[PDB]
């Protein structure tokens, strides 16, 4: 559910 | 499979595959480019990362769907098919880790390349850790931790706090702490300290660099909002 | 590849693959189920169609991206990679057409199954026609036309004008006329007549059947709005 | 650009 790096 | 294609043609086709959203092709092209044995440029490293992140991202999303169905269920079919997807995901992670080990990391001398590849190594061990359940799961977790930690040590010595690679690394290491290592306080502390130190360095940046850095700071903030 | 798996397990796994959005797996499972040699139920025919429609849909979207890049360009790389995707797309179409010919269509006696498979045959020849440029392109177009035409003849004799299969067939045959056969007036006439005759039959339907039919009528209307 | 049948 948390954000890892993404474009 | 790509041994007979020119390095430059593999790179050109990786870019075409990205435009066509053909990420499996993109990964195979970039694997072939890596196997040419030359170091990768900044742009080429990004193509490698984008390709495999999208491939494994689809596999992870599918594995989560199937694992959730399997958990509600407890015939063998759901478990069998989850195992099939899981094995394919592990295969892709092993392929990436094999490219990093043979021989991207050992030839990476500059901070930007070495931190980039060590972040990747942490990420793909993290993806292995997400599905791990056997004798080696603790070792998989420590392998992710060790790669992230070496990348963090270099990034803090060699890069400004706003550097996008440094920020993305800290973001992903914080997700590792929260999701994998059962260390939510470490995750929150890392995300806060990373955000605050980047905030204090924004004044040094051009408009374009400012946009790059603040975009990733917002992901840190989104996680802090989710976690606190 | 699927010869050792039970038919029921292949169907169960096709449904799991659909939930996981793993359409290549879904198609392979449904191919295996077809190759068991038994006729397909209504639900199973829909799984077969969904699987291959999604696979070839991704290939078509990629081919269009690459063909557009190639047209603006005129090295060999763009053409080579468009050809690679094109060959893979043709392979998937040939696989589907082979399942229909061996032996889904010849065993399909009921109007609902026979029209369904003939619509599929028209669709996959249409996809072949979209990329065709050689000596056999006219024959590919006529193969699509012939399959659609037989399906239309049966559907008009055996099904009510609101039947969803009949409506989807007429929709796709109208797209064939507009996009492939360079017959926009035929496309518009077919879409209008199909829409109007379905409109006049809606009063016979339950609430759920009404929703099924009006959903596809809206696609006919969207095309008429685009074309007129 | 026109719509063929879709889910
Ligand atoms: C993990 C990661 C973090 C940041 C970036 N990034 C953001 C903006 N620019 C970049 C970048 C592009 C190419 C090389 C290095 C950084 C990219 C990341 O992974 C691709
Ligand atoms: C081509 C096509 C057209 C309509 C349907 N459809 C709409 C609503 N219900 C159906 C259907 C489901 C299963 C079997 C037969 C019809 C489906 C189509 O292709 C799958
Ligand atoms: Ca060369
Ligand atoms: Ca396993
Ligand atoms: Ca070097
Ligand atoms: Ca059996
Ligand atoms: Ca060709
Ligand atoms: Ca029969
Ligand atoms: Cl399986
Ligand atoms: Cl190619």
């Amino acid at each position: 559910r948390p954000s890892s790096w993404r474009q | 499979a790509m041994g007979s294609m020119e390095r430059a043609s593999l790179i050109q086709k990786a870019k075409l595959a990205e435009q066509a959203e053909r990420y499996e092709d993109m990964a195979a092209f970039m694997k072939g480019a890596v196997e040419k044995g030359e170091e990768l440029s900044c742009e080429e490293r990004n193509l490698l990362s984008v390709a495999y992140k999208n491939v494994v991202g689809g596999q992870r999303a599918a594995w989560r769907v199937l694992s959730s169905i399997e958990q509600k269920s407890n015939g063998p079919e759901v478990r069998e098919y989850r195992e099939k997807v899981e094995t394919e995901l592990q295969g892709v992670c092993d392929t990436v880790l094999g490219l990093l080990d043979s021989h991207l990391i050992k030839e990476a001398g500059d901070a930007e390349s070495r931190v980039f590849y060590l972040k990747m190594k942490g990420d793909y061990y993290r993806y292995l850790a997400e599905v791990a359940t056997g004798d080696d799961k603790k070792r998989i977790i420590d392998s992710a931790r060790s790669a992230y930690q070496e990348a963090m040590d270099i990034s803090k010595k060699e890069m400004p706090p706003t550097n996008p690679i440094r920020l993305g690394l800290a973001l992903n290491f914080s997700v590792f702490h929260y999701e994998i290592a059962n260390s939510p306080e470490e995750a929150i502390s890392l995300a806060k300290t990373t955000f605050d130190e980047a905030m204090a360095d924004l004044h040094t940046l051009s408009e374009d660099s400012y946009k790059d850095s603040t975009l990733i700071m917002q992901l840190l903030r989104d996680n802090l909002t989710l976690w606190t």
